[PDB]
């Protein structure tokens, strides 16, 4: 069976400003099949009540989904997206970097 | 407004 | 402008864990406006944009009924595809369907679509004539034969040329505040040292609607297509989209590089450079 591994971006809704409330987004895309597991992390630990969009897909049939939650970036707090999928031998962690 | 037609494979 | 309406449908089997899950969403351009999920506690077609909320109860009943019927239909079709491809009943499989229409600024039909995929591979598509079929393999030729026998394409064409186009037009009018407003990207260039010898220049486009955009770097006026990292356009969560393009630049060459932005909310293409 043909499988396609997700592209992963973790980024904020507005440019990062320490002390300002924002949204942390994890967008996963280009993937098949559709089943996938996404966590948002704050200092290695899973953020609760993260929401996601409804399953849709691109012109090439590959799936996309957005996971998101409110956050207030600071200097020291580390954020990340943890993704698991059938094409991944282990979960992939992409670190949030406010310059990307 | 959705297509109300169903056609089995 | 030019506009489109699309309905997307995914059914995923999960043998041993109940019946397949059916999720479907409707878009006008890049605005989600309805959704149905068979795993919701009380599955109904639900509004997801303010300009659809004014449709009455009869709209919601009819749309919901269609979603439920296609949920069941897909379940039969997933069992058929197991036969057609000689597959065991133990695995999870995917059936996806997309249909809808494109109109031009005058509101006329530019293009209709109705296409299916199985396990992420094209299966059968209604050709652009809205009268003939493209089957991807011998399994899909069996469907094509049944659909040719039943004059299915004729029925699809009538929907696509009629109701598809007329309701899109209705939606475009009702959502004219948002659907017919293009938000231009807010653009800047940032500078990211990698080493003594080079630095990344990253051209950003933020807060733009709709999603379509071109972002390009040149060096001395030549496109740097092979040396540009272009990320996939991504949603901000507030209706708008984001995108950047980055090139690795040798120290002192920054002003030889220019970023080029085309978008429909820009009356003219932008040119920008890093500004220390």
């Amino acid at each position: 069976m043909i499988q396609r591994t997700p592209k992963i971006q973790v980024y904020s809704r507005h440019p990062a400003e320490n002390g300002k409330s924002n949204f942390l987004n994890c967008y996963v895309s280009g993937f098949h099949p559709s089943d996938i597991e996404v966590d948002l992390l704050k200092n290695g630990e899973r953020i609760e009540k993260v929401e996601h969009s409804d399953l849709s897909f691109s012109k090439d049939w590959s799936f996309y989904l957005l996971y998101y939650t409110e956050f207030t970036p600071t200097e020291k707090d580390e954020y990340a997206c943890r993704v698991n999928h059938v094409t991944l031998s282990q979960p992939k962690i992409v670190k949030w970097d406010r310059d990307m | 407004r959705r297509l109300p037609i169903f056609s089995r494979l | 402008g030019s506009h489109s309406m699309r309905y997307f449908h995914t059914s995923v089997s999960r043998p041993g864990r109940g019946e397949p899950r059916f999720i479907t969403v409707g878009y006008v351009d890049d605005t989600l406006f309805v959704r149905f999920d068979s795993d919701a506690a009380s599955p109904r077609e639900e509004p997801r944009a303010p300009w659809i909320e004014q449709e009455g109860p009869e709209y919601w009943d009819r749309e919901t009924q269609i979603c439920k019927a296609k949920a069941q239909t897909d379940r039969e079709d997933l069992r058929t595809l197991l036969r057609y491809y000689n597959q065991s009943e133990a695995g999870s499989h995917t059936l996806q369907n997309m249909y809808g229409c494109d109109v031009g600024p005058d509101g006329r039909l530019l293009r209709g679509y109705h296409q299916d995929a199985y396990d992420g591979k094209d299966y059968i598509a209604l050709n652009e004539d809205l009268s003939s079929w493209t089957a991807a393999d011998t399994a899909a030729q069996i469907t094509q034969r049944k659909w040719e026998a039943a004059r299915v394409a004729e029925q699809l064409r009538a929907y696509l040329e009629g109701e598809c186009v007329e309701w899109l037009r209705r939606y475009l009018e009702n959502g004219k505040e948002t659907l017919q407003r293009a938000d231009p990207p807010k653009t800047h260039v940032t500078h990211h040292p990698i080493s003594d010898h080079e630095a990344t220049l990253r051209c950003w486009a933020l807060g733009f609607y709709p999603a379509e955009i071109t972002l390009t770097w040149q060096r001395d006026g030549e496109d740097q297509t092979q040396d540009t990292e272009l990320v996939e356009t991504r949603p901000a969560g507030d209706r708008t989209f984001q995108k950047w393009a980055a090139v690795v630049v040798p120290s002192g060459e920054e002003q030889r590089y220019t970023c080029h932005v085309q978008h429909e909310g820009l009356p003219k293409p932008l040119t920008l450079r890093w500004e220390p």
